[PDB]
């Protein structure tokens, strides 16, 4: 139920890094989960990255396929959560969805702006 | 009505009662299956943790919180393999141990973990070992075991919590057992568990409504079944006292665990007994001819009244006028009533009618008479010097009317004083002992008769002295001798009575007192009604 | 002596008095290097047991001694020694931190571990991430702790509970567990389970109660103590002390707020505030005093008049009347004179019973006397037309009254008894009565025997009415029966006016105006009977 | 604490067995501590060891010098506790006695009883 704020706008390349951060205004800071959904459904490069586990001793949630792509981290007491570009890809277009996870999300859980993104090769 | 369910419950469990009633039961006999899986529960289906029985089983669902809390954080340990080495497996049986000494009561508990069963038990509370085999907190009914017997434990619960699990349901719980035996079994009333507010065979269904006040519990309502253990609360059964009304403590009969009856001790007053110390004995050998005599007594007065009435020649009664004697002749019944009105039940009216009719009757008798004494002397007095003014009734009626007027204004006085003060006390219908502990209804002194009874006493006074004075006179029928006589009389025997009853006023029966007012009555007024009357029929 | 113990406490202590009864001033202060590092609690005890901290409290303690247990496990366990692993420090790290979710009253917590100290650190409720950075048993407590560093900020005050951990010499080792203490209150200031049990009262209950009894200067919570943490549900009341009636009362007058004072005010006769103007009616002299001059006056003249009476005998006009009669009557109107005395000081009980006891004996001796008169004049006239002379002066006349003496002796004496009987019970003598601006007057009650009374006089003069119209046409040497017929009417007219009046208007009359028209009624009627029968024998010789 | 008994009487050369059997009747099982106290204050072969912690899995608390000695394990220590005489000596002559710990008795490991023994070579 927070409103979180998206800026990531931008015209990058591939190559380029971004730090789109979704801060949770209306919360505090490592305490919910992220997932980024976006509008194409179909990035055969691999998707995008999530970190942290909610509470308990903050783990890094790369599925294995993203540690040599989009790096994210916090500073424990930092609501900022900044996912930097790392190896930027064409598919890369689309708009950002950040969401909530915590609890009373079943079906994951929503955004509340959105950010036109556009990369090329 | 969870009574009558409890009551059938009873029923479909074969050598079940006997453990409620008696603790033991296994321990003389235990042959049967596994039985006792779920009797009732609670009437309001279950308590999460309302009802409070002790706050011991509070702290015990606290603690299984606070552990299953630390598993709940060891759910998505980083880069936790697991593998489940000496120490590993060491660390969750450790804390299975751990959950145990924290609290007094507590029986064996495992964990299941599974990943491979790796379930993990121990024994009852002071004795634990290490055992291998191979939400929110759901409650479960009382539990005993089945692999043989029943034994000791009686009713243990096995409350018990489950974990999560995620990358799912681990299915894997913490299970604890609390032995319940040592456990006030509710208190059959103010709704807890096992029993709802009433709670008993009758608790007051039979008898409270009859007496309100039964006082059932005193601190545990009609014992119920119980069966756990006795604890120090006292478990009060038949406690209803009730005090009065036929709700009573009811130490008669049926008494056991159906001990409906509860219904005696009630007769006229807060006793057991039958009615007799609220009530004195009454008798009819002596309350009963006592009021036909008086009638017959009041029925010849009547008659001779009329005979009177057909006779007025014969000089010997012209001396004293047909218009007197008629008024003493009836004055005399209004003087007959303070007996008949003591025949009933001591209401206000009457209470009220027995000073009305006695003062008026005295007024009457002895205010003729007493004029009537007088009116001689002073003829007496005034023909020796050529006067004689005075003359029958036209003379001496209106004189009396004097007295009539005074007696009335004072009885109007004190009638409406009287009826003013209801309002805070009757201090009309009293009671009274008798040195035995016996209580009866009378009518007590308003403190203004004692000059009631002064005030006739010193009127007499007056009459006692025209007796004095009047002793030489020419009288032909020798009236005055004979008024002497019914003015002395009711000078002495009526202050005689007066004072008896004054004195004695509570120390007395009412039969007692009713003997007196009889005596009393036919003491002094038929020798009145009967000395100024018979001479005029007689010596001609 | 517990009281005084705070004021006297709030002068080692700067800058404090401000943040207790003002909790927020924190965020304006820069200064104090470090804020109160301990405050004297000890006038209760140590600290309190089963305080009024609410259970909270109690299972926080209960948390930490389950957690204390659990750590006292591996002191003894075989082969429990290890080198502390990775995995033994995700357990050691979560075994503390665990503890925090489990009461919402749980600020940041630790454990020392002395082996490398390994000790952990957290952040606050809701969000809290550890930080790592290189004898005496059974739960001690602690005073208040404040972090220093530069100020003292919103979070001021939490209780740094802890404990120890034995080992297997123990471990020189504990558990640090802190409690925030904002959200909750003192025990109401006045009752026995916290820092101000029963004390910090400063000028209420002693000061004010004994003498304002039922000052209850609580209600629900009295002498709002310290403050400082919050302003829950309880309503912590100050100057609740109402009193009632009580010589406190109210007291809203003065020294208001913290520094309380003016216990005594607001109680003058009545429960009011503000002095004594309300209940208590208007009392005036100018209808008070003269009115009792005069009387005494006219009494003292009276007196000089029975002498005068005594010291004339030849002059034949009083012969007719004789002296005794006449004697009588100025005493009978002397004693008749006592209505209004007794009606200028309190309503006793004794006061109100002389009053009957006078009006009836002069109400009967007066005219008990002038009416025996006419009778005497009445038989003499219709005896002497045929040969007689019955009556003679005083020696009948006298005997003749002494009879109504007797009755009324009589029923004053049974009255008087009945009367003092019932006071066991109720009094229904000195009664209050309103005058429809809520106001109260003592004053005596109506008995329901004085209705009585007042109709027998009625009826009594009725016979001296009777007497006035037989005697018409008598030849009477100074007229005297002409001047007693008005004597006679004038009171039959007078006193029943006077006395309806008296009897319908009763509660609705002030103290004063009941003086007021006593005395008129009694200037109207014994006056006049005074005058009339004597002042024509002085004159028309 | 608790009234210890002692059953150890019984002529017995060296490698011989016997079982001193020394119960706490008036107490619980597995939750004091033994040790044996001697008089014999010279042997040169060694001496009885300790069992169990404190409450938890009995343990082997022997110095290694008893390991391969007296069998003071039992079948079960939450019970009567047997002390066994493996690889007997002569310098076993004396008399035993049990002791306890726990603390909270005004002596913590006094004896009540006493078995004399007698072992020869
Ligand atoms: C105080 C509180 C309330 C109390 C009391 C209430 C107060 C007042 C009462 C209310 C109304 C009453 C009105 C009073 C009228 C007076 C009547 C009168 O004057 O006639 C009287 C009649 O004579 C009597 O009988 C007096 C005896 C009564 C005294 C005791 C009364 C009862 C006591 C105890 C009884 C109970 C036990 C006096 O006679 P006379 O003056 O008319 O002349 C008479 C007359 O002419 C005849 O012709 C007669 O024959 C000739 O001799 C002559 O003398
Ligand atoms: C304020 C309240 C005041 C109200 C007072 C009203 C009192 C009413 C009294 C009635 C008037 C009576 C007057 C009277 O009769 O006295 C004269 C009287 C005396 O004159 P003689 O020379 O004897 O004869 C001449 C006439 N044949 O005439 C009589 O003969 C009457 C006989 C004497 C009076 C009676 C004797 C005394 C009576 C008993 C006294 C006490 C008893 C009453 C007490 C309690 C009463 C409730
Ligand atoms: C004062 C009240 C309470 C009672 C008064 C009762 C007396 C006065 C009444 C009751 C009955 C009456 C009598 C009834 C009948 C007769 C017959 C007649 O030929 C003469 C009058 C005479 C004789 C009456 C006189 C008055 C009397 C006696
Ligand atoms: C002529 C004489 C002898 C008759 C007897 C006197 C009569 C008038 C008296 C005797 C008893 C009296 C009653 C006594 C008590 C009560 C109850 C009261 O709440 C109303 C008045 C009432 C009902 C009285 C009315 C008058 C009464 C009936
Ligand atoms: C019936 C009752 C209740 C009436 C009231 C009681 C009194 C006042 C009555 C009863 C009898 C009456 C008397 C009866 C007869 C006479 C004779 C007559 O020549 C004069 C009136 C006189 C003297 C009456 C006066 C009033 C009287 C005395
Ligand atoms: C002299 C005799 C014959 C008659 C006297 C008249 C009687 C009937 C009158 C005189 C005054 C009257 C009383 C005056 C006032 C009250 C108070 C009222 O709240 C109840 C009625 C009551 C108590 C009246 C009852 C009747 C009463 C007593
Ligand atoms: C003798 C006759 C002619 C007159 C006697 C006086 C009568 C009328 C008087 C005497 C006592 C009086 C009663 C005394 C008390 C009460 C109770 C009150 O709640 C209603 C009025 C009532 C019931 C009174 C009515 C009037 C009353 C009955
Ligand atoms: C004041 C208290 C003690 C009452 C008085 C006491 C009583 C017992 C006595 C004292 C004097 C007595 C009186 C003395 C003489 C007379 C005159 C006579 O022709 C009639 C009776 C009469 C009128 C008596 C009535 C009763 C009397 C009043
Ligand atoms: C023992 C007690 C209770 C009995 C009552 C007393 C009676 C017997 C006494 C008291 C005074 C006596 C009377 C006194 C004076 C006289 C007048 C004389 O011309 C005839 C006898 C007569 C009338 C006496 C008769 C007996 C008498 C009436
Ligand atoms: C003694 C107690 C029980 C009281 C009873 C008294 C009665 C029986 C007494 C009191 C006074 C007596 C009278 C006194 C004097 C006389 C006059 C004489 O010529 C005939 C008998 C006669 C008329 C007596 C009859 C009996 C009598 C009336
Ligand atoms: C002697 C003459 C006047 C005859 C009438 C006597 C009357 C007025 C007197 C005489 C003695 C008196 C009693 C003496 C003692 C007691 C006991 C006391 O606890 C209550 C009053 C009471 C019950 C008195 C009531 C009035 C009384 C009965
Ligand atoms: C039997 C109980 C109820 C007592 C009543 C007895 C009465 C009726 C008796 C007792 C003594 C009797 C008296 C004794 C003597 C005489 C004298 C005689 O020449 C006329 C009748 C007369 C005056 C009697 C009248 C009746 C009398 C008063
Ligand atoms: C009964 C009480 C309460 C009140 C009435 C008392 C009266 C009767 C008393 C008080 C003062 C008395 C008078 C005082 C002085 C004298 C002068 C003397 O030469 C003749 C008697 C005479 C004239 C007295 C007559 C009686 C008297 C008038
Ligand atoms: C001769 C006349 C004028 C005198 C006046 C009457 C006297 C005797 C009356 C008037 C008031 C009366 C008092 C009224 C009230 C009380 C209180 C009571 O607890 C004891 C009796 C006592 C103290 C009375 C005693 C008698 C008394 C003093
Ligand atoms: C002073 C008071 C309280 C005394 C008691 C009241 C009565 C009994 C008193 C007051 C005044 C008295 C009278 C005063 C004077 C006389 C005239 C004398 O030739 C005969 C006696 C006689 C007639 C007295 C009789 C008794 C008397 C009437
Ligand atoms: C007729 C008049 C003048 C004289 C009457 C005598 C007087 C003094 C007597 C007669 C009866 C007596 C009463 C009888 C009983 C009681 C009850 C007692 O608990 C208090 C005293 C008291 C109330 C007495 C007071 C005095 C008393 C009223
Ligand atoms: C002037 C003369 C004739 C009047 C004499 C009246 C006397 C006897 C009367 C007047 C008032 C009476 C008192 C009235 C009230 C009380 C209080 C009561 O608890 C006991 C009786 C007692 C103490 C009475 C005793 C008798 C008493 C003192
Ligand atoms: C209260 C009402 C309802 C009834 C009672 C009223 C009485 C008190 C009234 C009515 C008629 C009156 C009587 C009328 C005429 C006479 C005859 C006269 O020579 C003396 C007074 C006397 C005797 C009066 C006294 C008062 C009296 C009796
Ligand atoms: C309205 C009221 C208060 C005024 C007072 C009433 C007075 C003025 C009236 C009432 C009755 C009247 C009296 C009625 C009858 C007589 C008898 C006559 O032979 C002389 C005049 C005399 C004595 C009258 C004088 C005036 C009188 C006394
Ligand atoms: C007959 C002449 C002398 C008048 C007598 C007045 C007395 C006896 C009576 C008659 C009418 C009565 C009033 C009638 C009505 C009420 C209303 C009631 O809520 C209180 C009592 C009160 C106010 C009575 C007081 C007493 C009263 C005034
Ligand atoms: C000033 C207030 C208190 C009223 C005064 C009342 C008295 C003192 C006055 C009022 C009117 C007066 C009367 C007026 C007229 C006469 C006729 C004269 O030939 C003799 C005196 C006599 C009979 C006066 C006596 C005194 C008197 C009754």
């Amino acid at each position: 139920e927070v409103q979180l704020q998206e800026s990531g706008g931008g015209l990058v390349q591939a190559g380029g890094s971004l730090r789109l951060s979704c801060a949770a205004s209306g919360s505090i800071g490592n305490i919910y989960i992220m997932g980024w959904y976006r509008q194409t459904p179909g990035p055969q490069r691999e998707l995008v990255a999530t970190i942290r586990t909610v509470r308990w001793t903050k783990y890094e949630d790369y599925a294995d396929s993203v540690k040599g792509r989009f790096t994210i981290s916090d500073d424990d007491a930092k609501n900022t959560v900044y996912l930097q570009m790392n190896s930027l890809k064409p598919e890369d277009t689309a708009v950002y969805y950040c969401n909530y996870k915590d609890y009373n999300a079943p079906s994951d859980g929503y955004w509340g702006q959105g950010t036109q993104v556009t990369v090329s090769s | 009505d969870g009574t009558i369910l409890a009551q059938k419950l009873a029923e479909e469990v074969p050598m079940d009662v006997a453990s409620y009633l008696y603790t033991g039961d296994s321990h003389q006999l235990k042959r049967a299956n596994c039985s006792g899986r779920y009797e009732l529960a609670g009437l309001p289906g279950k308590w999460p943790a309302l009802a409070s029985a002790h706050p011991s089983l509070h702290r015990a669902l606290d603690t299984l919180t606070h552990a299953t809390n630390f598993l709940n954080v060891m759910l998505q340990s980083n880069k936790s393999r697991e593998q489940n080495l000496q120490d590993d497996l060491d660390w969750y049986q450790a804390l299975v141990w751990s959950l145990l000494e924290g609290e007094p009561s507590i029986s064996r508990a495992a964990i299941t973990f599974s990943t491979a069963p790796q379930v993990f038990l121990q024994a009852t509370r002071e004795e634990s070992r290490i055992l291998l085999q191979d939400s929110h907190f759901k409650w479960s009914p009382p539990y005993l075991e089945c692999e043989n017997g029943s034994y000791k434990p009686g009713w243990l619960v096995t409350l018990s919590s489950a974990i999560y699990g995620l990358q799912p349901e681990f299915r894997g719980v913490m299970k604890v057992d609390i032995n319940l035996q040592k456990v006030d079994i509710d208190q059959c009333s103010s709704d807890g568990w096992f029993s709802g507010t009433h709670k008993c065979h009758l608790n007051n269904s039979e008898c409270m409504p009859i007496k309100g006040l039964g006082f059932v519990l005193g601190a545990y309502e009609c014992i119920c079944k119980a069966g756990f253990y006795h604890p120090g609360v006292l478990p009060v059964n038949n406690f209803r006292r009730r005090g009065p009304d036929q709700h009573i403590s009811g130490s008669t009969k049926d008494v056991s665990e159906e001990a409906y009856v509860c219904l005696p001790c009630r007769e006229g007053c807060p006793f057991c007994a039958d009615d007799s110390p609220c009530f004195v004995q009454e008798d009819k050998y002596l309350r009963l001819a006592i009021i036909s005599f008086q009638a017959l007594c009041m029925l010849l007065d009547f008659v001779s009244m009329l005979v009177v009435y057909h006779f007025r020649k014969a000089k010997s009664i012209r001396a004293s006028g047909l218009i007197l004697l008629e008024t003493i002749l009836f004055g005399s019944l209004l003087l007959y009533f303070p007996v008949v009105i003591l025949y009933f039940e001591p209401s206000t009216f009457r209470c009220i009618l027995l000073r009305w009719a006695r003062l008026l009757g005295f007024a009457t008798v002895y205010g003729t008479v007493t004029l009537k004494l007088h009116r001689v002397l002073k003829v007496f007095l005034s023909r020796t010097a050529q006067r004689i003014p005075y003359m029958t009734g036209g003379r001496v009626m209106r004189m009396l009317a004097v007295i009539l007027l005074v007696v009335f204004w004072f009885l109007i006085g004190w009638t409406s004083s009287v009826c003013q003060n209801l309002e805070k006390q009757i201090s009309l219908i009293g009671q009274g002992k008798t040195s035995d502990h016996l209580i009866f209804n009378m009518c007590l002194i308003d403190r203004w008769d004692y000059m009631t009874a002064v005030a006739e006493f010193l009127f007499l006074l007056w009459g006692v002295y025209l007796c004095y004075a009047v002793r030489t006179v020419p009288s032909a029928f020798h009236e005055p001798r004979y008024m002497a006589v019914a003015v002395h009389n009711e000078l002495i025997i009526s202050a005689i009575f007066h004072t008896i009853r004054f004195v004695l006023a509570s120390r007395l029966q009412s039969d007692w007192m009713l003997m007196l007012y009889f005596a009393h009555t036919h003491l002094t007024v038929t020798v009145t009604i009967g000395l100024l009357l018979i001479p005029k029929f007689s010596h001609s």
